[PDB]
């Protein structure tokens, strides 16, 4: 929607208070862009911990897939956001999720030298 | 498996075919509904 | 960036050029992590 | 028969121009040229 | 220089095959032959 | 300017014996080439016009002229199965070892197209 598209942008940009307002206003927490990126995907990708938290509290799908089979946990692992990895894990993120290239979050963590995140994902495997 | 191998004569032809292969292979992962939406703006 | 016009004679050649053009255009809009993972999976195969 | 393809970018344009003209050029090649090329392709693919 | 392109998918393969053939056949022509062809088309 | 060369190329392709003789008495270039390097002799050998092959050779046609893909008249006579033309080209010094840009001799094109009689003649011509 309009609200959906504004939630995707607010979540990407890390506009905490704009996200809360958009959601009191009935913005779809699982609104998806043309590749299937949800607000939760973009907040995980760009490292906005408080936004990840409000989205999960408001019913964001923790294991939403983009068109290339990417999950929020993949993005938090790839882009080195350890706290977001631990929050997504605690909310039921699929540690063994494979994207359409066969990569797990663990694999993207290793590919980007994020060894801390790889260890947390391995111990959660 | 399932990987076909295209012999190419010349670096220039190869690099051209590599760029196109990448774009077409990445596009192949998309559902029809995704690709069709983009094409609407083209028909305008 | 610059918008340019390619003259084409023949529907079949046109349709082929359209598909390639739109694959290349659409690729610019794909996130780095998708493109990068694709490319490394290509190298992690060429190794085999 | 005449259709215009809009293209964004010089590099994409020049690439599509080269392919268009290779495809158009092929219509004018004698059978013996095309056929000999194709058999040499198969006589290689079987070797490798 | 003989090089091998790995390809996933029949449709992508057939498209790359058609383009490879057309480009490889054009590559054999001297520049002056390609130049003369272009001029004759423009008329 | 002059379309004599163009008209000789067409006459040799079309097998218009008399037209070829007229065009050459009128000073038409026996070694005129189209944009792919096809000479009258190329086209006559390709399309199996024996008497035109003969008059062109007599008038100074280059028996080993190359098209843009390195094809010679002898290649075309072999590919398209014109045995008598192969024999005449051989007698007038056609290069039995000529390779096109795909590495093919006239013999190779004869074999590839099941013209085994021509292949044998070419093999013996050595």
């Amino acid at each position: 929607s309009d609200l959906g598209k504004k939630l995707l942008e607010a979540a990407r940009a890390g506009q905490d208070d704009e996200v809360r307002i958009l959601m009191a206003n009935g913005a779809d927490v699982n609104a998806a862009d043309w590749l299937g990126y949800t607000p939760l995907h973009l907040a995980a990708w760009y490292g906005h911990l408080e936004i990840v938290e409000v989205l999960l509290k408001t019913g964001a799908d923790v294991n939403a897939r983009d068109a290339y089979g990417i999950t929020p946990l993949h993005l938090a692992a790839y882009y080195g956001h350890l706290e977001i990895v631990e929050v997504l894990l605690k909310h039921g993120a699929d540690v063994n999720a494979q994207d359409k290239f066969g990569k797990t979050p663990f694999d993207l963590a290793i590919d980007n030298g994020n060894e801390d995140i790889a260890e947390v994902l391995q111990k959660a495997a | 498996d399932e990987l076909l191998y295209l012999p190419v004569r010349g670096r220039e032809t190869y690099e051209m075919l590599l760029k196109i292969k990448e774009s077409l292979e990445l596009m192949q992962y998309l559902p029809q509904h995704t690709i069709e939406t983009y094409r609407q703006q083209q028909q305008q």
